[PDB]
């Protein structure tokens, strides 16, 4: 998931050299997100802002 | 479904706190009473043992629980019913947590009463857990609500006769 | 028959500190109301002449 | 930190809430900690919250 990968989970290491894009494709049930449990503040706004970068 | 079911029985879940808390602002049929789903907790033998209760949603459907925190208007009343000056409550869950603290200040009179109760609510999931930890000024739940939300609806305000 | 229908919600409520939502909700609701008045009306006025000319 | 680049930079940080006061004092040697982040138009003061939580 976006939060799991942005925070740098030990998994999701295969997608470091994919800097530029047009959009992000997820999995219907993304499992390996954040390891330590918690409440990710302003989650939704982060996804929208990171939906497009150069 | 809206099964209103006992969650924290008043006769067995609070052996060490007085549960008959009444307010003159909610009088019913000429005598003081209180809400019929909440419970004002006070001291006993001049002692208010900090409470720590838990609940597991055994049912196979969402449950809705309410609770509130009481803000006394003066420090004298706060120490009278709780024997402490800086209380704190806490309500944790699997993916939900907050830590409320009381706020004491003089407020304009509303319904011949100054103190304020801030009500809060949440939701659980099948098999989820909710833990109440507090040392004062907690209005614990007494009745929950198991709900079966179906594809949403709307609310109407009107005065038409029932037919 | 082409008036497809679905469950609809009323304009919700908001507290005084979220007025931006109320005006946004009014703008979208009023936008559809303005659209359907002109769209529906001009259809039965243009297609009333079509049937009158047909007769 | 000063954003020397000519581009926006996104930074993340977190605050750890221990489950018991014993662990809190073990790794930090204090009972009432506090963290704070500030910028030109951004400032908040987080504080830890200790309580028993479901596993
Ligand atoms: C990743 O997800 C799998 C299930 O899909 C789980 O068994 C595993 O413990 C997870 N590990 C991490 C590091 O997220
Ligand atoms: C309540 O009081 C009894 C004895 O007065 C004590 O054993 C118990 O631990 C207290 N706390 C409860 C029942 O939560
Ligand atoms: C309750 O308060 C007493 C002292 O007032 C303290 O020793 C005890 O650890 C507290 N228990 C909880 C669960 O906070």
């Amino acid at each position: 998931s976006v939060a799991g990968w942005i925070l740098g989970n030990p998994e999701c290491e295969l997608l470091i050299s994919k800097e530029s894009w047009s959009y992000i494709v997820e999995t219907p049930n993304p499992e390996n997100g954040t390891c330590y449990p918690g409440y990710f503040a302003d989650y939704e706004e982060l996804r929208e802002q990171l939906s497009s970068v150069s | 479904s809206f099964e209103r079911f006992e969650i924290f029985p008043k006769e067995s879940s609070w052996p060490n706190h007085t549960v008959t808390g009444v307010s003159a602002s909610c009088s019913h049929n000429g005598k003081s009473s209180f809400y019929r789903n909440l419970l004002w907790l006070t001291g006993k033998n001049g002692l208010y043992p900090n409470l720590s209760k838990s609940y597991v949603n055994n049912k196979e459907k969402e449950v809705l629980v309410l609770w509130g925190v009481h803000h006394p208007p003066n420090i004298g009343n706060q120490r009278a019913l709780y024997h402490t000056e800086n209380a704190y409550v806490s309500v944790v869950s699997s993916h939900y947590s907050r830590r409320f603290t009381p706020e004491i200040a003089k407020r304009p009179k509303v319904r011949d009463q100054e103190g304020r109760i801030n009500y809060y609510w949440t939701l659980l999931e099948p098999g989820d857990t909710i833990i109440f930890e507090a040392n004062g000024n907690l209005i614990a739940p007494w009745y929950a609500f198991a709900l079966s939300r179906g594809f949403g609806s709307g609310i109407i305000t009107s005065n038409a006769p029932m037919d | 028959e082409k008036m497809n229908t679905q469950f609809t919600a009323v304009g919700k409520e908001f507290n005084k500190l979220e007025r931006r939502m109320e005006n946004l909700n009014k703008k979208v609701d009023d936008g559809f109301l303005d659209i359907w008045t002109y769209n529906a009306e001009l259809l039965v006025l243009l297609e009333n002449e079509r049937t009158l000319d047909f007769h």
